[PDB]
RNA sequence: GCUUGAGUCUCGUAGAGGGGGGUAGAAUUCCAGGUGUAGCGGUGAAAUGCGUAGAGAUCUGGAGGAAUACCGGUGGCGAAGGCGGCCCCCUGGACGAAGACUGACGCUCAGGUGCGAAAGCGUGGGGAGCAAACAGGAUUAGAUACCCUGGUAGUCCACGCCGUAAACGAUGUCGACUUGGAGGUUGUGCCCUUGAGGCGUGGCUUCCGGAGCUAACGCGUUAAGUCGACCGCCUGGGGAGUACGGCCGCAAGGUUAAAACUCAAAUGAAUUGACGGGGGCCCGCACAAGCGGUGGAGCAUGUGGUUUAAUUCGAUGCAACGCG
């Protein structure tokens, strides 16, 4: 269906859950996989584990487009993200470019207090 | 352990049929420094199991044993005040420990007559993996499977 | 940000992200606005850096 | 009168000094639209919350507000509060080089006047993020908290008020003298500049230390050393920086400022120890890894209690309870 051959993995990698969401050069997505939606709800959907079997799983469902070649954008801190990669060209990619594409404000707006835990 | 590394003793083999393996088997079902009796069950289990699979004594012993013998276990860590039950690999040494621990505390379970009994029809249960210690084994790999995330 | 390669590559290598973006800049913009603890964060990470 | 104090002029230097105006780029939120699909968010774990009315992710376009990453530095400037994109306009001070000029014009300062973070107040705007109050979810014995999800005043602008802070180098201002070392920053002079050098001479500043001082801790040419001038303030702890009165303030409150009564201490710095849900290193059946028990049953024996005429006395966390 619609034999795209080329797109781009948007890993958000955050501290609690990474999103693999799996494009193309335009920007509209194909297929994506979350870690938490792969079982392991909680302490666990944020680890290096849960973000390669979330990968594995977005590399599964986007079958439908033969995606050969991906540029790969990474988002945000987190446990994930380098595993994310990973699971990628284990899943038969080539991964032509790695870019971080963390937002980084040019002090921007105030951040929230937190944490007197 | 906290200061001292140790060796180990070394035990004698088995007066049948020379096997350390079946040594350490007799002295996991020993119970009150009683030997003699121990052997003698394991004696009459292993040939009635060697009678029924019609293999051998030990290869019957080994491949009953070769599927009850745990791949990774859960452990507790502890390290950042939350309680984690991580998978870790077990050492060849404490493999074939819990795989006999495994079959003599599962053939006590059992409702048979006498113990070479419960125990020749415990191996020839893990012969075809289908007895209790194999749901030992499968239940360690549920806990060790679903907590892969830990490494 | 970017990296690419040619066909002689397996490992990402990609340490260009220990060096600006990851470990320092996201997590110190993660909490308070203070202009008084970095007075003396700074203050003393500079009086700490010393023989 | 005089120039060694103070000041003026000439030429430059560095600077987040101030006020007004403009603009730029990242990011957050919102709105509209494309793709796309089952979660997202959150936490120690959760739930509230958002989501098949299509969220989150992702791309495009727009709006708006605030703040200005990197440079960025015990770096700079300012009397202090404080001041951080870039550009223009108006403007204050400092420092340096040589020379000229005035000629003690100086120092401090009670009352007085001005400036004075933040929160707050008034009027009118603005309102993206953050967030007192507030609401919900948790946690908990309770939780009017810490944590989570939202969230109003406020934070932002104009003008006025307030008039305070651990407004702190807890160190008033001005001047003079008194061994050193390593830096930072900004000038200037001289020498093959034979380079990112060598030798000096100023301004500001950081760290360490000598004599000296100090209760000690420490300060140490930027003094808490050695002196001089003027000011401010102190006189045991509490009551109390409170009440009354005055002045100020729209208010909140600010400022000035007691007494009765009560205690024989309150305090500073340092020492020894003990302790810490502080840190480092280390041990023991301490935990872990195992095996067998106890707690359940019947009995033995000891104890508490109860009973009794008496149920002899003693032992009572560990280290009393088949103990004397």
């Amino acid at each position: 269906r619609k034999q795209v051959s080329d797109g781009v993995a948007h890993i958000h990698a955050s501290f609690n859950n990474t999103i693999v969401t799996i494009t193309d050069r335009q920007g509209n997505a194909l297929g994506w996989a979350t870690a938490g939606g792969s079982g392991f709800r909680g302490s666990r959907k944020s680890t290096p584990f849960a973000a390669q079997v979330a990968a594995e799983r977005c590399a599964d469902a986007v079958k439908e487009y033969g995606i050969k070649n991906l540029e790969v954008m990474v988002k945000g801190p987190g446990p994930g993200r380098e595993s994310t990669i990973r699971a990628l060209n284990a899943a038969g990619f080539r991964i032509t470019n790695i870019t971080d594409v963390t937002p980084i404000p040019h002090n921007g707006c105030r951040p929230p207090k937190k944490r007197r835990v | 352990p906290r200061r001292r590394v140790i060796g180990q003793r070394k035990i004698l083999p088995d007066p049948k049929f020379g096997s350390e393996l079946l040594a350490k088997f007799v002295n996991i079902l020993m119970v009150d420094g009683k030997k003699s009796t121990a052997e003698s069950i394991v004696y009459s289990a292993l040939e009635t199991l060697a009678q029924r699979s019609g293999k051998s004594e030990l290869e019957a012993f080994e491949v009953a044993l070769e599927n009850v013998r745990p791949t990774v276990e859960v452990k507790s860590r502890r390290v950042g005040g939350s309680t984690y039950q991580v998978p870790v690999e077990v050492r060849p040494v404490r493999r074939n420990a819990l795989a006999m621990r495994w079959i003599v505390e599962a053939a006590r379970k059992r409702g048979d007559k006498s113990m070479a009994l419960r125990l020749a029809n415990e191996l020839s249960d893990a012969a075809e993996n289908k007895g209790t210690a194999v749901k030992k084994r499968e239940d360690v790999h549920r806990m060790a499977e679903a907590n892969k995330a830990f490494a | 940000i970017k990296v690419r390669e040619n066909e002689p590559f397996d490992v990402a290598l990609r340490r260009f992200k220990r060096s600006c973006e990851k470990a320092g800049v996201l997590a110190e913009v993660r909490r308070r606005e203070f202009y008084e603890k970095p007075t003396t964060e700074r203050k003393r990470a500079k009086a700490s850096a010393v023989k």
